[PDB]
């Protein structure tokens, strides 16, 4: 009992100064002691202990053989409940230390075990985890199958308001990345900010980013600044709210270069994310796409310098972008790189008589195939 | 053994249903925990949900 | 569904008793409505009464019954159940005085009647009152005490209450007056309990169309006010 | 203050982006002048007051179900203008759950552009039920 | 000669012009329901080649049951308005009718009508009345009623295999109702529309108003917030009930205080309730 | 078989009492109520949202004493719940003046089951439209028992009668553990009437009720408005 | 129609309301007796098992009315708690009249006549409650007797009541051996026919409690079977089963 809380204010106050060859000894000092209180204690003292010591930013590449080791102490113990907690904060380190594949590993060989056993609460944080990486390599239906699973696991058991702030988190992250329905991206980002500040957790500032992200995704930037103006976002307002207020300002103007002045000033807080910068990405070339559209309705043979004067870019940029949109099947017409110009024309339909032609063409020549297989009987 | 005691029209929509779950994962295969959770869906049953009437009969 | 509402012991099949009910809108019958408004150190009940004839002697129309001493009741509903549950109330009262030796409280009054009307819930044999009571009452180290009892048998303390045929709509006034916080004066709360009336009836309100009985701290005797009472309140609110 | 916007300005209910409302009870003792108030506004915007008399403009009525439809709509809003009400008054406000059920599809909720207005008049209030009283 | 086939609306048979004009966008987040219907109702209309893939028979009929007022009717409704085959409203109601042998006959015809016209959707609107549990029937007219629910059943999954047409059903309590109705060959999905929760409401709250004109002031999130069990049908009253206090004021711009009245008189269900029920 | 649904002594052909069972409805159309027991104790709380202001919250008392030890909420009519508070209160009594102990809170629940049950024995009377959750402390152990109007009566680790009583089950199962105490279990009932509570849980519209073994007590609203405040 | 009223006879003399009651049995959860050398038990399923439902009483279906006697249930919770109040008065005014405890046939009888009395005077409706009885006298040792709602009893050696009770007195009649059965084996009949009964599968300890009634050096002692044995019974039957399996 005092020896416990000695431990774990010594552990807090370490961290505080960071000492991470310390933390490790004293939390390998401490083991002789854990045999000697009992099996939940034990579990949330270990847990206490690990958190605080990878919290801090002392990247010394210990870590993942710290957790290795308490596994193998768990092991030789057999202490199944902190084995599989130690496991689950692995997961959660690799995913974030970008070690995606032994993460996915990990989960995958996990489940089965957390399957089984009926703390469903660790099995739901480790179906999100799956979820997370499976979104973070791209693989967008496996992650919305982890992101399911976990939800029909999480609506059998009292989800606290962290793992609910999560869940939704995911939901809306999924909803995001498959980029067919907003709104309901929006509402569980929503949803994952109210949870979050509940808590007053760091990763609601995030959640509202996220919000404002997904005001911007139907057209409608104008409420990001009504949800920056919004009794739970005044006490979260800071460097990224107005960075996704001007991007939101940008987007309302139709200015790509007020879009590309927002995303160079704020490059911390709009590259930085994978969402943010992929999400705005995609934004920034639709908007493009649509205004050199909208300047080419006009025209018929304009140069690509008065194109890139009228949109403000540069001429290479907007060169590759227009032959882009050539390629891609997309407006008709054909850049002349010898003198400088893109023409546009009607694109002719296609003279279905023609192709119908080609097709009774090929329909007898079979035809005449099959008269071949005639005329064998002389 | 999963269907203990079915109609024969629940094993049709049994497999109907693990379809529908390789469906929804854009796959073709059908794989057994499929199965058996699509077997858990089509044998949804409805209970008294109140121990009061169901405590009537001791 | 409405195949079960032909004996109170009978429990239709979405669990209510339908013969309750039709007590509960029997009590509008009577075709008056009665106030009651609990002050700070005092309680008010002002009634309706209507003699349509220049024959009846006003003095026995009264609906203002004094049930003892220092707890008075005002009645709505059929004249001869409200009659009898008056005396019923009177007996339970001596009964109570006698077997304990204080005075009742209006607490129990009001949860006696209940228990009396419950029970002529439960067992089908008396049809139930369709009268409901209000009584007032000075309970030591409780102040002031309104209470309401109804026909099913649910006896409910209140801040202000009503009965009779405009019962929503008085209850409603005295919902939008009982939460501007105020000095419930004696004569705030005889305002009060006037001003529902008359906003409900939209009558001039001549004294002689209404009865008020008040009960106070200063006197914790059930006292009806005399005409020229009444006036006087009447002639201060309009001013 | 309930019909004449909908009559006058119409535009309004755009303005503030709402479909405009449609059942209005004036629910009253019969033989007070329900009718005769409504013929009175009516001749003050001098529109068409089609009250109803069942015959080509029954709905609910379950002898027959779609055909009786297809007159309740025709013969008034498409053809007559606008302005409409109901007979039997107490009817249809207060085999029966069923009839209720085929009420509510009739009146549920209709296109704005054509006007069915049902300004009913029901005689009692205890004959009416919750699933009206929806806006 | 031979006449151009004169098929017509006949009994619904909603054309072109009657679509109810509601769509996907105009549902405020019923994901899973919108999910579950469009994969039973929609997908195999249009995309069949997946089914044929899997070979698994995709399904013929759906139930949405949930409490009143929940977007069942115009879910169906938006079913309708994206829909490339024929699609036919009916509730069941229409079907109970005097002179015995008429609704039956009136089932089969709308299903002989879908039959004509396939591709067909047959949206079954409230079904409580028909669709009962057939317990032993002693008198005419619950014999014509389970006469109506077993020539239901067997039009839906018979000895004639329609094909090609869908049937869709809405119900209240789903604790009722025939298990042949529930039958996997007949009914094989049964989608659960419940309230609106917070993450619901707020989307329905978001698609209602974001049509009316509404006000800086007006923080819809202060009513999403609130604890009270409201469904869709609850919060469309509560949004039309503050634009007419707005406009009864003479005000063309949606105040706070109007929402809150109109919050304030929706949310009051208790009427009576006698008080002693409680 | 709706010719069975009126007569409380003649069987349904399927052999099932209708009107008990609407008795069991008219239970489940009532306030919410909850009651859990914890290794602690036992705790009772009930939704008392009144129509208005104007009712006196304080006047009546839903969740009510029985003894020093045992306490009694329920679910249903309210005017049978007081005769059926006073018939426990005098059998309670009767006990107690028997035996000169305290009455065991299992006995008095046989005792209240039975005397609900005399209820639905006669054509002419009418069962008791109430659902009685009876905690007590006896033999330094807690007790939990829900009594019905058929006078069945079973042993409820942790349940919910009334409006959304099935909300309240689903609820349980989740956040309930047979290892908790008086606070948790505290925190629990407050947190599962608030799955079926419309609006604000002012202290004045909820009644909680603590069975441990110092005796049954009703909580004060100064007591309730903390627990909220805690919870919220 | 005549089955408004308990004492309206049919036109084929058929006491329509008693046999609603009989019928109404069947609802009831499956209990069961058998009889053997020096024993004879009852079993019965929990029927309702739910995991917010404490287990206090021990014997929700099982009921001690003598000393060397015991009853099950199955009906009517309210009937059924009457039925055995009564039925233990009844043995105690014996025993305090006589002395001696009384001889098992009849108190089913007594308290059989009093169930004959609410199927024949109005106003009152039949007990839907019929019951087992097991015990030990001086006059016929081991005694098995079923009731019924109508108040008709009849001795028995293996017999059930309640939910698929045919099939288990089927089962009972393929597999009794009458005069060489014992207590162990009498145990093993019961499991297995609950099993077989019982449509869960695997018969789960809790969900099943037996209780057994033998004579130990003149103490008639009435065990009620802790859920430790019923643990090991149920491995034994699996084990028998496994052991069968071994033909294919
Ligand atoms: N305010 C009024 N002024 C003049 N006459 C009236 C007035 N109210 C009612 N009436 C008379 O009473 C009758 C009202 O009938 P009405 O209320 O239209 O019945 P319903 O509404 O059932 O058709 C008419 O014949 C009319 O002459
Ligand atoms: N998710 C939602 N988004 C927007 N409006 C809704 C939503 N759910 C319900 N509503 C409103 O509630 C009404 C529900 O009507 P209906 O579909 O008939 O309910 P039900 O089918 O449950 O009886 C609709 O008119 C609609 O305006
Ligand atoms: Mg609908």
């Amino acid at each position: 009992q005092v020896k416990e809380q000695s431990i774990l204010e010594l552990g807090s106050l370490l961290a505080k100064t960071g000492q991470a060859a310390e933390l490790g000894g004293l939390l390998k000092y401490v083991r002789p002691f854990l045999n000697s209180i009992s099996k939940a204690k034990a579990a949330r003292l270990v847990r206490s202990l690990l958190d605080l010591f990878l919290d801090m930013e002392a990247a010394t590449g210990q870590e993942v053989e710290l957790c290795l080791e308490c596994i193998e102490w768990a092991k030789s113990e057999k202490r199944t409940f902190l084995r599989q907690a130690l496991e689950a904060r692995l997961v959660s380190l690799y995913f974030d230390t970008k070690r995606y594949q032994e993460a996915l590993h990990l989960g995958s060989q996990l489940l089965r075990e957390l399957k089984k056993m009926d703390d469903k609460a660790l099995l739901v944080e480790v179906q999100l985890l799956e979820s997370k990486t499976y979104h973070a390599l791209s693989n967008l239906p496996k992650a919305r199958a982890a992101l399911t699973s976990a939800r029909t696991t999480a609506n059998a058991i009292y989800c606290p308001p962290k793992l609910q702030a999560t869940l939704d988190m995911q939901s809306g992250i999924i909803h995001a990345a498959e980029e067919k329905d907003w709104k309901t991206a929006y509402s569980y980002f929503y949803e994952a900010f109210e949870g979050y500040d509940s808590i007053d957790s760091p990763k609601a500032i995030t959640s509202l980013k996220y919000m404002l992200l997904c005001k911007i995704m139907l057209n409608t930037p104008e409420d990001v600044q009504a949800l920056v103006s919004g009794k739970l976002a005044l006490r979260y307002a800071g460097r990224q709210t107005e960075a996704l207020k001007c991007v939101a300002q940008a987007s309302k103007n139709r200015s790509l270069a007020d879009f590309e002045k927002a995303l160079t000033d704020y490059r911390a807080e709009l590259r930085d994310d994978p969402i943010i910068s992929t999400h705005l990405a995609k934004l920034y070339d639709n908007l493009l796409e649509q205004n050199l559209i909208r300047v080419i309705e006009p025209f018929s043979r304009v140069q690509i310098e008065h194109i890139s004067s009228l949109i403000k870019l540069s001429k290479a940029d907007v060169e590759r972008k227009l032959s882009q949109m050539i390629l891609d099947k997309k407006f008709h017409g054909i850049l002349d790189q010898g003198e400088g110009v893109l023409i546009i024309f009607d694109e002719p339909p296609v003279d279905k008589t023609y192709e119908a032609a080609l097709e009774t063409i090929q329909n007898m020549s079979k035809v005449v195939d099959s008269l071949y297989n005639k005329a064998k009987k002389l | 053994e999963l269907m203990p005691g079915a109609s024969g029209a629940e094993v049709k929509g049994v497999c109907t249903e693990a379809g529908m779950y390789a469906l929804r994962e854009r796959r073709v295969h059908v794989t057994q925990e499929d199965f058996e959770m699509a077997v858990a869906k089509v044998m949804q049953k409805d209970s008294e949900k109140n121990m009061s009437i169901k405590k009537l009969w001791k | 569904s409405a195949g079960f509402d032909r004996h109170i012991t009978i429990f239709s099949p979405e669990g209510r008793l339908y013969q309750v009910e039709y007590a509960f809108k029997a009590i509008n019958q009577g075709g008056l409505t009665s106030v009651a408004v609990r002050g700070k150190d005092c309680a008010v009940i002002v009634t309706q009464k209507k003699v349509p004839d220049k024959l009846l002697d006003s003095s026995t129309v009264t609906h203002l019954f004094k049930i003892t001493e220092n707890i008075g009741c005002v009645m709505t509903g059929m004249t001869a159940d409200s009659r009898s549950q008056v005396q019923r109330a009177r007996y339970e009262a001596a009964n109570w005085k006698y077997k304990y030796g204080y005075e009742i409280p209006v607490d129990m009054l009001c949860k006696r009647i209940a228990d009396i009307s419950q029970v002529y819930t439960q067992n089908a044999e008396m049809r139930p009152l369709g009268c409901c009571m209000i009584l007032i009452g000075i309970d030591e180290e409780q102040g002031p005490q309104v209470y309401k009892c109804d026909p099913a048998g649910y006896y409910c303390g209140f801040k202000a209450t009503a009965a009779g045929v405009k019962q929503t709509e008085s209850t409603s006034f005295l919902e939008k007056k009982v939460k501007k916080k105020f000095d419930w004066t004696f004569e705030q709360t005889v305002e009060t309990a006037i001003t529902c009336l008359s906003t409900v009836l939209s009558i001039d309100f001549k004294p002689s169309e209404i009865e008020v009985g008040v009960v106070t701290v200063e006197n914790p005797k059930f006292r009806i006010l005399t005409e020229a009472e009444i006036d006087a309140h009447l002639v201060a609110l309009a001013e | 203050e309930v019909i004449e916007l909908p009559l006058t300005n119409p535009e309004l209910f755009q303005r503030v982006g709402i479909i405009p409302p449609k059942g209005c009870l004036l629910y009253g003792p019969p033989g007070t002048g329900k009718t005769l108030l409504a013929r009175a506004v009516a001749s003050q915007l001098d529109c068409n007051f089609l009250k109803v008399v069942s015959s080509s403009i029954v709905d609910k009525y379950i002898g027959e179900s779609a055909r009786l439809i297809r007159e309740m709509f025709n013969y008034a809003r498409d053809h007559q203008p606008c302005i409409i009400f109901m007979d039997e008054i107490d009817a249809i406000g207060g085999e029966i759950q069923r009839t209720l059920m085929e009420l509510l599809n009739q009146m549920d909720g209709f296109d704005t552009l054509h006007r069915v207005k049902m300004i009913m008049a029901t005689n009692r209030p205890d004959t009416l039920d919750p699933a009206l009283l929806r806006p | 000669d031979v006449l151009p086939p004169e098929a017509d609306s006949s009994i619904m048979m909603l054309t072109s012009d009657q679509k109810p004009d509601v769509m996907y966008a105009d549902i405020g987040g019923m994901d899973i329901q919108k999910q579950e219907v469009r994969e039973a109702v929609e997908l195999p209309l249009t995309h069949f080649e997946l089914y044929k893939q899997i070979g698994i028979d995709p399904p013929r009929g759906v139930l949405m049951y949930g409490p009143p007022g929940c977007g069942k009717t115009m879910l169906a409704k938006a079913v309708a308005h994206h829909t490339t085959a024929a699609f036919i409203r009916v509730v069941g109601s229409e079907f109970v009718q005097k002179y015995l042998g008429e609704g039956p006959r009136m089932v089969r015809d709308v299903f002989r009508l879908a039959k004509e016209n396939a591709p067909a959707i047959i949206f079954i609107d409230e079904i409580d009345a028909i669709a009962t549990k057939r317990f032993d029937a002693q008198t005419g007219a619950d014999r014509e009623v389970q006469r109506i629910l077993l020539e239901l059943l067997n039009q839906m999954d018979g000895f004639d295999q329609n094909v090609n047409v869908k049937v869709i059903m809405a119900t209240n309590r789903a604790d009722t109702l025939d298990p042949a109705l529930l039958r996997p060959g007949r009914l094989d999905r049964k989608i659960e529309f419940p309230l609106p929760d917070r993450r619901q409401k707020r989307l329905i709250f978001s698609t209602i108003t974001s049509k009316m004109n509404l006000s800086e002031e007006v923080d819809l999130e202060d009513y999403v917030a609130r604890p009270d069990k409201i469904s869709g049908a609850d919060i469309n009253s509560i949004c039309q009930e503050s634009g007419m206090l707005a406009v009864r004021e003479n005000r063309y711009i949606v105040l706070a205080k109007d929402f809150e009245k109109a919050y304030k008189t929706v949310i009051k269900k208790d009427e009576q309730e006698h008080e002693f029920y409680k | 078989e709706r010719g069975y649904s009126f007569s409380l002594t003649t069987f349904s052909p399927s052999g099932k009492l209708v009107q008990i069972e609407y008795a069991l409805a008219a239970v489940a159309g009532g306030a919410p109520s909850v009651g859990i027991k914890a290794a602690n104790g036992v705790v009772l709380a009930t939704e008392k949202k009144q129509k208005s202001i104007l009712y006196d919250e304080r006047s009546v008392h839903k969740v009510e004493p029985i003894t020093k030890h045992i306490g009694l909420v329920y679910s249903g009519m309210g005017p049978d719940y007081r005769v059926l508070v006073h018939r426990a209160r005098k059998l309670a009594q009767q006990y107690y003046l028997v035996y000169q102990e305290p009455i065991p809170t299992a006995q008095l629940v046989q005792r209240v089951a039975s005397v609900m049950q005399e209820y639905t024995q006669s054509g002419g009377v009418r069962p008791f439209g109430v659902s009685l959750l009876i905690c007590g402390w006896n033999e330094g152990r807690p007790y939990l028992f829900q009594s019905d109007p058929s006078g069945a009566y079973f042993a409820w680790k942790a349940t919910a009668m009334g409006k959304n009583y099935v909300n309240g089950k689903t609820f349980l199962e989740k956040r309930y553990n047979e290892d908790l105490e008086l606070e948790d279990a505290i925190h629990t009932a407050i947190l599962t009437l608030k799955e079926s509570f419309e609006g604000q849980m002012t202290e004045d519209n909820i009644e909680v009720g603590i069975c441990n073994e110092a005796g049954f007590r009703r909580l004060t609203p100064t007591e309730v408005k903390d627990y909220l405040a805690a919870i919220a | 129609r005549y089955d408004s009223r308990t004492t309206i006879f049919s036109p084929e003399g058929r006491l329509y309301q008693v046999e609603y009651a009989m019928e109404a049995i069947g609802h009831a959860g499956t209990c069961l007796g058998i009889l053997a050398n020096d024993g004879v038990l009852l079993a019965a399923e929990r029927r309702n098992i739910h995991k917010l439902l404490d287990e206090v009483f021990f014997s929700e279906k099982i009921y001690k009315l003598n000393e060397d006697m015991a009853c099950s249930v199955a009906g009517i919770t309210s009937d059924a708690n009457v039925l055995t109040n009564e039925l233990r008065l009844i043995a105690q005014r014996y025993l305090l009249q006589y002395q001696e405890p009384i001889p098992c046939e009849q108190l089913v009888t007594a308290l059989c006549d009093i169930k004959q009395a609410y199927t024949q005077f109005g106003g009152k409706r039949p007990f839907g409650v019929s019951l087992l009885y097991i015990g030990w006298d001086k006059h016929y040792g081991f005694q098995l007797y079923q009731s019924d709602p109508s108040g008709n009893y009849g001795g028995w050696k293996a017999t059930c009541i309640g939910n698929n009770s045919a099939a288990a007195v089927s089962m009972l009649k393929q597999d009794y051996k009458e005069g060489e059965m014992t207590l162990k084996s009498a145990l093993a009949l019961a499991i297995k026919v609950l099993n077989k009964t019982m449509d869960v599968s695997k018969l789960s300890a809790e969900k099943v409690e037996i209780a057994t009634l033998t004579r130990e050096n003149g103490k008639t002692v009435i065990r009620v079977l802790k859920q430790k044995e019923v643990e090991q019974l149920i491995k034994k039957h699996e084990e028998e089963e496994a052991k069968a399996e071994r033909e294919k």
